[PDB]
């Protein structure tokens, strides 16, 4: 079983690491 | 214009020699054969990141493996795959040509490094995965096959935007800086033992190990060696008839399975608890060892997964790309030559 990070339900950005 | 003006410098204990377009040079690790500095370019106003090859002409195979890169750089016009805002060498003629530089637009990470520190929604994967397919489709239209997606290799930044580099061999290798141990896990199991048998779908299999693992943050597929690898993707796909186990197999590897009992497929939306039910229905179609059943990068644009961005008119395809050289056996100096012939014909694109 893998449970997914961010469960679904009925602009996107990332945060770069340094 | 005619010869820029070069500045040198001392980065990752080697001389850097660039044109003073090029400023801020900060070394942010290792590439192919090589490694990169983040810089800003006073010509275009964007940050970039510049390749220098370490030592690209020592031997015949590094040779032509520095003319397989920029001849395949200098093909690659899409949004989604990494292509050239220019390459330069300090050099001013072929008798003193030792150093090749290559310029592209500034990414600020990739996926190893996202996955290692944050959660992603369905929302963020959607996007990701859209962008991968439809690179993917440039890059197969081309009659081109990747070879070695997985995260480390695909490039993003903060918009959340993502393109793909650092096409792999059809060869097995154990050597440093190759990235070996990671590629095996994301690595379509026809290919894991030899180069025998197999075409582009190989990159699929790969993408929707990729895919899962944005969805949970972990490694589908984290195998120690080639038999414990087809053992972990087994018991999730389920063992396959006796022709297709001996496709993707080996003697012993195939003897090892024999000797455990027949693993039943798993439903994946038991796997992948919480998942959107449209992404376990996509990854259902990916991860498949009949490679025919696989779907491809074209049709799976038009899933429902991505109903959000797909739009068939904005989804180019590729003039087919020459490969024809792979064929030749030549000399250092004579692919050397060949890899001037290719800085010198550079035609950048235009300042927008
Ligand atoms: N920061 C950044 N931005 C874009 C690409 C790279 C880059 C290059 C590279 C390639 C061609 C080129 F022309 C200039 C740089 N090669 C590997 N990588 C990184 C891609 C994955 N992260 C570590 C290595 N790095």
């Amino acid at each position: 079983v893998y449970p997914v990070s961010v469960p679904y339900s009925s602009t996107l950005s990332l945060v770069m690491p340094s | 214009q005619e010869r820029p003006t070069f500045y040198r410098q001392e980065l990752n204990k080697t001389i850097w020699e660039v044109p003073e377009r090029y400023q801020n040079l900060s070394p942010v690790g290792s590439g192919a054969y090589g490694s990169v500095c983040a810089a800003f370019d006073t010509k275009t106003g964007h940050r970039v990141a510049v390749k220098k090859l370490s030592r690209p002409f020592q031997s015949i195979i590094h040779a032509k493996r520095t003319y397989r890169e920029l001849r395949l750089l200098k093909h690659m016009k899409h949004e989604n795959v990494i292509g050239l805002l220019d390459v330069f060498t300090p050099a001013r003629s072929l008798e003193e040509f030792n150093d090749v530089y290559l310029v592209t637009h500034l990414m600020g990470a990739d996926l190893n490094n996202i996955v290692k520190c944050q959660k992603l929604t369905d929302d963020h994967v959607q996007f990701l995965i859209y962008q991968i397919l439809r690179g993917l489709k440039y890059i197969h239209s081309a009659d081109i096959i990747h070879r070695d997606l997985k995260p480390s290799n695909l490039a993003v930044n903060e918009d959340c935007e993502l393109k793909i580099l650092d096409f792999g061999l059809a060869r097995h290798t154990d050597d440093e800086m190759t990235g070996y141990v990671a590629t095996r896990w994301y690595r379509a199991p026809e290919i894991m033992l030899n180069w025998m048998h197999y075409n582009q779908t190989v990159d699929i299999w790969s993408v929707g190990c990729i895919m899962a693992e944005l969805l949970t943050g972990r490694t589908l597929f984290p195998g120690t060696d080639h038999i414990d690898q087809l053992k972990l993707i087994l018991r999730l796909v389920g063992t396959p008839g006796a022709e297709l186990l001996k496709k993707i197999s080996s003697e012993s590897a195939r003897n090892y399975i024999q000797s455990l009992a027949q693993m039943p497929k798993m439903n994946f939306a038991n796997v992948f608890i919480g998942a959107n039910p449209l992404a376990v229905d996509l990854l259902e179609k990916m991860l498949v060892l009949d490679s025919d059943k696989r779907i491809t990068a074209a049709q799976a644009l038009a899933h429902a997964y991505f109903a959000q961005y797909h739009d068939p008119d904005d989804e180019p395809v590729a003039d087919p790309y020459d490969q024809s050289f792979e064929s030749r056996d030549l000399l250092i100096d004579e692919w050397k030559s060949l890899t001037y012939d290719e800085v010198i014909s550079f035609v950048p694109p235009p300042l927008d």
